[PDB]
């Protein structure tokens, strides 16, 4: 596998062999555990994945085709592999690699090629926050991903909403993330206002997974005393009434989180 | 726009695979 990896890495340099090498290296992410440092330390490799991404910035009127999106999504998945490896993560953050994905989190395009990109880019960020490492939490705080997550949570696909809510949740769950969001009223209210709108949309178009993650964000906010005092007055009716009785019928975890949340507010 | 060619299927399967690594459907 190692010899194939170096050949494919080299084959990224000619445009006739480039796509096939991207797809082949991507297939090795599930089976070669050292693939991330191999990619990170091979001269030019990261630069070649980043080139795939910036080459579609001009495609954001939206002109991205499915072929173009599938190719970049494999570059993104290779970068997710690098984000996930303990030996390469700190340098990925030190090189600000995440900032390259933010245009894909930011576009409002509704085409399916931009949905595949948005989901894979959220996947890269989600792989970082899944580590719960402070370094990751503080980097994302300083780089303004929360406004990007909020806009996606507010009007993305159900699956995009879920991953973005998960990212915001992992930041809320950290003590520094919770303190940061509750440090000013404008920060806290932007998050709570977004969560309230989502609760209203969910009442019309229910999703159990998305409701669970929304409820986790509310539960965690009530650990902060100023957020607790605001949610005493503004917690959506729909989290206390029969709005989600049908959807919660089998979810013991969310019902227990909602009970804990109401108890917290007193 | 409902049309799907091979690249649509591939990209969707890949996004789902990537996101299934996150454990969004875990129950505490």
């Amino acid at each position: 596998d190692r010899e194939k990896i170096y050949q494919w890495i080299n084959e990224l340099s000619s445009p006739e062999t480039r796509e096939n090498a991207l797809l082949e290296l991507s297939k090795k992410r599930e089976s070669v555990p050292d693939l991330a440092p191999m990619l990170w330390h091979s001269f030019g490799t990261i630069a070649a994945l980043l080139q795939e991404i910036v080459n579609i910035y001009p495609s954001i009127p939206p002109t991205l085709t499915a072929h173009q999106s599938n190719r970049v999504c494999n570059a993104l998945a290779l970068l997710q592999c690098v984000a996930s490896h303990p030996e390469t993560r700190s340098a990925f953050l030190a090189a600000h690699i995440p900032l390259f994905l933010y245009p894909f989190l930011h576009t409002v395009s509704k085409t399916r090629p931009f949905e595949y990109l948005r989901l894979t880019s959220l996947g890269v960020i989600g792989a970082l926050v899944k580590t719960d490492e402070q370094e990751v939490i503080n980097f994302l705080l300083t780089t303004e991903i929360i406004p990007l997550c909020l806009r996606i949570m507010e009007s993305g696909s159900e699956l995009s909403k879920t991953v973005a809510t998960f990212i915001l949740q992992k930041i809320l769950l950290d003590d520094t993330g919770l303190a940061y969001i509750c440090q000013t009223y404008e920060r806290f209210s932007h998050v709570a206002m977004i969560l309230g709108k989502m609760v209203l949309q969910l009442s019309k178009e229910p999703s159990a997974r998305l409701l669970k993650h929304v409820v986790r964000c509310y539960l965690r906010l009530s650990d902060n005393p100023r957020a607790r005092e605001a949610l005493r007055q503004c917690l959506p009716d729909q989290l206390k009434d029969t709005t989600f009785a049908q959807v919660l019928k089998d979810d013991t975890t969310t019902k227990r989180w909602l009970a804990q949340l109401v108890k917290n507010l007193q | 726009h409902m049309w799907e060619t091979l690249d649509d299927q591939r990209a969707l399967q890949l996004a789902l695979d990537q996101l299934s690594l996150l454990g969004l459907d875990s129950d505490e």
